[PDB]
RNA sequence: AAAACUUUCAGCAACGGAUCUCUUGGCUCUCGCAUCGAUGAAGAACGCAGCGAAAUGCGAUACGUAAUGUGAAUUGCAGAAGAAUCAUCGAAUCUUUGAACGCACUGCGCCUUUGGGACCAAAGGCAUGCCUGUUUGAGUGUCAUU
RNA sequence: GCAGAUCUUGGUGGAAGUAGC
RNA sequence: AGAGCAUAGCUGUUGGGACCCGAAAGAUGGUGAACCAUCUAGUAGCUGGUUC
RNA sequence: UUUCAAUGGCCCGUCUUGAAACACGGACCAAGGAGUCUAGCAUCUAUGCGAGUGUUUGGGUGAUGAAAACCCAUCCGCGAA
RNA sequence: UUGACCUCAAAUCAGGUAGGACUACGCGCUGAACAAUAAGCGCAGGAAAAGAAAAUAACCAUGAUUCCCUCAGUAACGGUGAAGCGGGAAAAGCUCAAAUUUGAAAUCUGGCAACAUUUCUUUUGUUGUCCGAGUUGUAAUUUCAAGAAGCUGCUUUGAGUGUAGACGAUCGGUCUAAGUUCCUUGGAACAGGACGUCAGAGAGGGUGAGAACCCCGUCUUUGGUCGAUUGGAUAUGCCAUAUAAAGCGCUUUCGAAGAGUCGAGUUGUUUGCAGCUCUAAAUGGGUGGUCAUCUAAAGCUAAAUAUUGGCGAGAGACCGAUAGCGAACAAGUAGAGUGAUCGAAAGAUGAAAAGAACUUUGAAAAGAGAGUUAAAUA
């Protein structure tokens, strides 16, 4: 049993190719959705600073968000993280601040029925 | 090789051939029209994007970016929006 | 050598009536062809063949439009009236079915749908 | 040089291409010049040879010669051309083949589909 | 004498007096498909026939198994 | 000592098929795509060409028809002049078999319909398990029921 | 990169016009 | 008052089918004690060979 | 080059045996035919950098093959204690 | 009794669906040698499986799964041999059971009738009615991330039908630059000299020897053009059953949580899994370090990943007819075997067949003259 790599030039241009059409789909937006600050948990990266999965339900109230629109503006929600520090629900918060000031939202239309 | 391959190589029927192969094209865009049309057919994502005054990715780059020239008490606060740098933005 | 497009538009009973004697002399050919034949003999006899197919195939293909016609709005139909795709897609979830949203997810995506958003 | 992926550099493809080509792809195989009188009048390059069609030989033992094309014999990518032909042992005469692509055809046979290919590729009579 | 034609095989292998085929495993439905003998698929599967309707498929799958008339 | 015979070397002719040149083949890697069958698949057998030895192709509509094109060839001959041992292809056709399906495996049937010129023939179907439903009846049912 | 491997494959002799049929 | 790290080569060594060839196997699964196919590049201190 | 004249020279390889003796293998010719490919370790040398060192997991990129080349983010390995 | 309801059957009762084939990748059961190994058996897809924590960890804590790199040949075991961490690829979340709609089974298949609709007269729907399914529970609702209910005051909204254009995707036709000028050798000029031309085209192949300019192509094409077939958006027409339905907020009211399962003894298999013996709980239960974390015994789910098979495609410091496939060809073919199985040898006339007329000898086979060819030393 012995894998080769001869197909490490052809994957890497298919993931290119893959990230060009979901760029065509979805022009406005970025192909890669928003992620958080958070700190690896082990003593010897716990000073370190990298990306999470999605932001916290504190992270999402505090900044002004609801948890069910945050979903479909590309902001992640991760329900099992919480905030027990608030320099992490503060390096996050501003994380989010920081989108929304860039973040142009679309209007759709909307059904208007003439009664009520 | 196999008899399935090999019987067909010999008959006379043509060979169900497809020319698909367009190596190096990119994918041509729909959905937003405005951004279509400033959409340079010959760049990458990454560079139409930085072009058109559009991040590609809001995290962090893992990589290195090209170097084509030789370039020279809060959480009340809100982020008064982010002026566009680009006319295709203010479009 | 008949044409086809004057073959479809007649009857039903003359075309089987013009398939019966062109019958007839495909035999007169094949006996006198067993018995010593000539090359021009030889192409009629294979010509006689493909007409009598042009023939059937014209006849063959009135009745099936006869069927749709007949069938046409029909619910159910004939086994050899139906598609013939594959088995697999015979047997899969139509568009419509499985488009199917629970009511629940009907207000999900109706409320709280997918933006077009973009960043600076 | 080639930039397509649709399409292949390879001797052994392409000659498996040429030899495995039907009659249909066979034709256009088998094109021959015009003469330049000609090929201006038409503003056209080549087109595919044609029974009863006027040509000159331009190459080999046979150059010069003019005449017709009898029959094209797709087959084997030979064109048969009247009273161009070889005597046998038994004194009849074996036509000799020239191939499409050397002889250089003067006076066309006029059909109504080559009119169309003639204005087809923004030519004219 | 111990084997004749098989109806379902068409090789010369099938027993009397076990009335059963040895090349192909009859009158069972699921034919005698064993891997140590490799040799023995390459000469008993597809493409080794004509597989008519098979190339039938392969060849409207292209078009999308579309049908109807042209306009 | 010459011939004969034996021996070496050269010329020439056989024998053999190496070497050299290639090459519609093999192998290897990458790349794109998702597609069999009870609407009878894969497989097998028997057939079929103006004549095929294999070989492909095709199914009594047999080396295929319809349709869309191309536009004059097939070619060892024949052969017609919308030709084509052509391409495309969405329509019909697709022999006996085979998961293989009436019972059997050659034969023997059954049922219904069509008809022939009461009987017979042809066609259609007549395989099992399971699922949803319809009708029919029955249980020693539970009742119901004055 | 061959002279061997009772080496693999093909070819070819003596034996021999012998055993013989 | 640190001298390594990385690449390439050479020779050496340990594994891997392991310079090449050769020991009854055995096991699984089949076919009509026999036979077949694979696992298998099963096993060797030994034998024969290992090229200017 | 063939041949002759004079002088000479025990069949080659293996194995055996100090050595032979041997016993093997060899009818002849052509072609095929056996320290190779790979991971680990240590050594010597060559090169780049040097308290450092290593782009190729991956990302960026590459219009003239784009499986090459070119570029560097976050770690990490081995050193340094 | 009637007749309901329950069971029991049958029917050529309508509508269905299953089997076999492939098997490179994939999910299970099972298995000896020499190791979840071959095999054997079972089941699938364009991927399969896995999957939104009864998961780590002891941190400033991380956060579905999968693959890659490292952690690491490390811990542990006794040579076998990982996992968190970290860094990358990719990312998406969800549906039930446990609630009285109870001021109204609000749910659904099937028959029939019209209306439509199409890759499509071959598809797939709606409306109406009738019958069944269903109260031993089908919808809405809610899934622990919560949420139900009352309240408040802000923010919200189509499972329609067209048309029109733009954009894309797949199939098809189509548009496309220049020497065959002179001289020499040759059977042949594609060669050698000379004079030119094109080039977004000097890839490759053919053509009677090495052809950018004779032919197919190639480049333009990361495209014009003409058709059809569809996809997600935009624009706009019409229709909206909204008396409705959501998010956030506030709560003097609430908050259901999967059993022959976990767990124990014991026995097999290779820690889990399996049989047997017993068999539970409700701040409980599992797992880690009195604490932390998680919330099993029900369900789905893209992409990242695999691919010796199938439909095609592009290449190669690969082999070049004892090689490379067993097969460059009649190749799993002849042929061998009762059988399962086994299984080859075999490429090159020449530019053109011009394949040797004819005369002659011979019963012919063939030979000798003679002919073709550049050459029959093809
Ligand atoms: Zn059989």
């Amino acid at each position: 049993y012995v894998k080769t790599w001869f197909n490490q030039p052809g994957r890497k241009l298919r993931r290119r190719q893959a990230r060009q059409t979901k760029a065509a789909k979805i022009a406005p937006r970025p192909v890669e959705a928003i992620r958080p600050a958070v700190k690896p948990p082990t003593i010897r990266y716990n000073m370190k600073v990298r990306a999470g999965r999605g932001f916290t339900l504190e992270e999402l109230k505090a900044a002004g968000v609801s948890r069910r629109v945050a979903s479909t503006i590309g902001i992640p929600v991760d329900h099992r993280r919480r905030n027990r520090s608030e320099e992490s629900l503060q390096r996050n918060v501003e994380r989010i601040k920081v989108y929304l000031a860039h973040l142009i939202v679309f209007p759709r239309k909307a059904g208007q029925p003439k009664k009520g | 090789a196999n008899p399935r391959q090999r019987n067909k190589q010999r008959s006379g029927k043509p060979r169900l051939t497809r020319r698909n192969a367009n190596k190096k094209a990119k994918a041509k865009i729909y959905g937003n029209f405005v951004i279509q049309q400033n959409w340079d057919k010959h760049a990458t994502l990454r560079q139409n994007y930085a072009r058109l005054g559009l991040l590609a990715t809001p995290n962090y780059v893992t990589g290195g970016v090209e170097k084509l020239y030789p370039d020279p008490d809060v959480l009340d606060k809100e982020i008064s929006i982010a002026p566009a740098k680009t006319e295709v933005v203010r479009q | 050598a008949l044409k086809t497009f004057e073959l479809r538009k007649q009857s039903q009973e003359n075309l089987a009536e013009q398939l019966q004697e062109l019958r007839q002399e495909l035999a007169s050919l094949r006996v006198q062809k067993i018995a010593g034949g000539s090359g021009s003999k030889l192409s009629k006899i294979k010509t006689t063949r493909k007409d009598i197919a042009r023939i059937l195939t014209v006849i063959n293909e009135s009745n099936r439009l006869a069927a749709r016609e007949a069938y046409k709005n029909k619910k159910y139909i004939p086994l050899d009236l139906r598609q013939k795709k594959t088995r697999a897609i015979r047997r899969a979830l139509t568009p419509y079915e499985q488009s199917r949203k629970t009511l629940k997810q009907i207000k999900k995506e109706r409320y709280f749908p997918l933006r077009k958003y973009a960043l600076k | 040089m080639k930039f397509s992926r649709d399409v292949t550099s390879s001797r052994r493809k392409q000659r498996k291409a040429h030899f495995g080509a039907p009659s249909s792809v066979r034709r256009v195989l088998m094109s021959a010049p015009l003469s330049k009188e000609l090929r201006e009048q038409y503003k056209i390059r080549s087109l595919p040879v044609r029974r009863d069609d006027q040509i000159t030989v331009i190459r080999g033992s046979n150059k010069g010669r003019e005449g017709k094309i009898t029959s094209v014999y797709r087959k084997k990518f030979l064109l048969l051309i009247e009273r161009v032909t070889r005597e046998k042992a038994n004194g009849a005469s074996a036509p000799v083949g020239i191939d499409a692509s050397k002889v250089v055809i003067t006076k066309l046979h006029l059909d109504k589909d080559r009119k169309d290919l003639i204005v087809r590729k923004g030519g004219k009579v | 004498k111990s084997h004749t034609i098989c109806r379902r095989c068409g090789k010369r292998s099938f027993h009397i007096q076990k009335s059963t085929c040895a090349c192909c495993g009859y009158p069972a439905a699921k034919t005698r498909s064993y891997n140590w003998g490799a040799k023995a698929k390459r000469r008993r599967t597809t493409g080794t026939g004509r597989m008519s309707y098979l190339k039938k498929v392969h060849r409207s799958f292209k078009n999308g198994f579309r049908s109807g008339k042209p306009a």
